[PDB]
DNA sequence: GCTTTTTTTTTTCACAATCCCGGTGCCGAGGCCGCTCAATTGGTCGTAGACAGCTCTAGCACCGCTTAAACGCACGTACGGATTCCGTACGTGCGTTTAAGCGGTGCTAGAGCTGTCTACGACCAATTGAGCGGCCTCGGCACCGGGATTGTGAAAAAAAAAAGCTGCA
DNA sequence: GCTTTTTTTTTTCACAATCCCGGTGCCGAGGCCGCTCAATTGGTCGTAGACAGCTCTAGCACCGCTTAAACGCACGTACGGAATC
């Protein structure tokens, strides 16, 4: 329906980005295999929190995940999330 | 007298002879036995309670537990789990 | 011609960073990212962009998070630099990895 | 405590940061808001020791 | 001595059995103390909780069942007491 | 004069006790604790024998645990000896102390 | 090549731990007994939610310019880690001491169970105002530029610590 | 105990980065409005649980043996970690 199959997004999570996550966590020097090692650990978070949701959009028959499916499902990984319902 | 406390213990012997006929179980392991089974029935009513309330719906019904199943077990074990909680209702239906 | 000692510029970051919320992930990357995942378990599927901005703001706390964790475990055995192995062992005893 | 640290960032409405640095640096709101996360709020200025010049 | 610190009758020998148990092969002097206080603190929390239930239940008996939910509270869930 | 050498012992007890599943503190020490520290919250409480014995496995099982992943801090500081900062580390990562 | 040391390797002996025989006896899994209540049933009634149809939100695609960020490479510093080496905090194994463990008896607090009675909560319908969505405004706040202030780092020069170099005793 | 360098400390400017203000402008916090549907009133009926009374369970105290475990001490090896590169 007018393309929509998607590509390989994970290198989109640059270096940068990854730098500047660490910077908010007070890192200060990082090495080299940390960028690789964290795109897979953010994968398998990602992979994890939108099964779940995704599970709570096809149980109430949806084809559109809603922010509380996102919302119940974090709270289900015990990573309660405050400010977008619920 | 002594209360009436129930347990799933007679049912836990009932499977356990469906697939080993000879071997028998301690009363601690028993005990275990019997903790594992409310603890996941909590889970599973739990999920399902949430899931209905979620989508202002009055009744649990099997697909509700149906859904906190994919949510609550693993997916080699949700397959199968599944496969099985399927499999039972279809039996039951077509009984009667 | 001026040059700053290699950490200097890493702990003005650090505090520029602290300091401020807005998320640290590119919108769209995140979001093609967030859609790529989804495809594997259905398709066709839209999302709210409250939804994808609720992902973003989740995501980004855990790894935040878990960076502070895998600093302390780099400092414990004597280091400055997170290495891989850091993050696992912050992971193995979070529980989140066996 | 929301409000002091919103007081004390020099404005007048609260926002998410405010919250945020009201929650963690209490003792206890922060134990009772252990496993919750607030969006918009980044952490707490927190760089450790051994990190810092000699 | 031997006098009313409870605490102190849980034994290095005890101690370290249990750092065994859980693979430990050599033992810091120090930590048979940070042991000690970390099992109080666990004791502290879940006992709290448990009398919690007790003076709910209007009981001055503390039963296996009001640890056991204590427990669960806890994130501690124990299997074989009344789960 | 037969003398085993450091550790060499330790190695024995580790496998004999991973083996084993019986409680390893002294169970009227233990319960004179527990006794000790429930009057801080309440006066002349009774306890079910099994009340004690439900706390005594949840504190040993806690303890063997925190020691296995106190271990792995130190083996990740390149040291076989665990010390106070092992367990404040783990215990700071399972986000049990701040 | 030789001899002369450390280190590495191999070989031999000591000792726990396992497994094979021989056994016994205790205690609770197991299963039967005899009562009871919780599962089953067909009946009746009400509404949950399937469904289908209707509205219109908001999610998805596409474009083209602007410029902030990512990108990749040159450059060198401080970091990680290997190696060495020293002091002692730990582990091991003795003999001496301690109190847990066990089995038992004796007392009673208090857990829990039964029947009675009514204060309190469900449920109902009628009543109405608190709080919903809508919509309008103006002041806080985000962004900018310019000037003040703070902190870093190099370069020059000092203060000192440490190193390499002495004769003596 | 020196004479001769490296190591560490100090002081002097140059420069970048961050800080703080007022000015400017846009939009969403705040609030008023008018209408709704959910909270309230006042009523009824039924039973959940408080309560007194009695049962007997299992928790506590105590005691006197028999060890197994805790204890304290001698001794030294393998470890932690300091120092160098
Ligand atoms: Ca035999
Ligand atoms: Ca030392
Ligand atoms: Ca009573
Ligand atoms: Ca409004
Ligand atoms: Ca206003």
């Amino acid at each position: 329906r007018h393309r929509k199959v998607l590509r390989d997004n994970i290198q989109g999570i640059t270096k940068p980005a990854i730098r500047r996550l660490a910077r908010r966590g007070g890192v200060k020097r990082i090495s080299g295999l940390i960028y690789e090692e964290t795109r897979g650990v953010l994968k398998v978070f990602l992979e994890n929190v939108i099964r779940d949701a995704v599970t709570y959009t096809e149980h109430a028959k949806r084809k559109t995940v809603t922010a509380m499916d996102v919302v119940y499902a974090l709270k289900r990984q015990g990573r309660t999330l405050y400010g977008f319902g619920g | 007298k002594r209360s009436r406390k129930e347990s799933y213990s007679i049912y836990v012997y009932k499977v356990l002879k469906q697939v080993h006929p000879d071997t028998g179980i301690s009363s601690k392991a028993m005990g275990i036995m019997n903790s594992f089974v409310n603890d996941i029935f909590e889970r599973i009513a739990g999920e399902a309670s949430r899931l209905a309330h979620y989508n202002k719906r009055s009744t649990i019904t099997s697909r509700e537990i149906q859904t906190a199943v994919r949510l609550l077990l693993p997916g080699e074990l949700a397959k199968h789990a599944v496969s099985e909680g399927t499999k039972a209702v279809t039996k039951y239906t077509s009984a009667k | 011609p001026h040059r700053y000692r290699p950490g200097t510029v890493a702990l003005r970051e650090i505090r520029r960073y602290q300091k401020s919320t807005e998320l640290l992930i590119r919108k769209l990357p995140f979001q093609r990212l967030v859609r790529e995942i989804a495809q594997d378990f259905k398709t066709d599927l839209r999302f709210q962009s409250s939804a994808v901005m609720a992902l973003q703001e989740a995501c980004e706390a855990y790894l935040v998070g878990l960076f502070e964790d895998t600093n302390l475990c780099a400092i414990h055995a004597k280091r400055v630099t997170i290495m891989p192995k850091d993050i696992q062992l912050a992971r193995r005893i979070r529980g989140e990895r066996a | 405590l929301a409000g002091n640290a919103a007081r004390d960032n020099k404005k007048t409405r609260i926002i998410p940061r405010h919250l945020q640095l009201a929650i963690r640096n209490d003792e206890e709101l922060n134990k009772l808001l252990g496993r919750v996360t607030i969006a918009q709020g980044g952490v707490l200025p927190n760089i450790q020791a051994v990190l810092l010049p000699k």
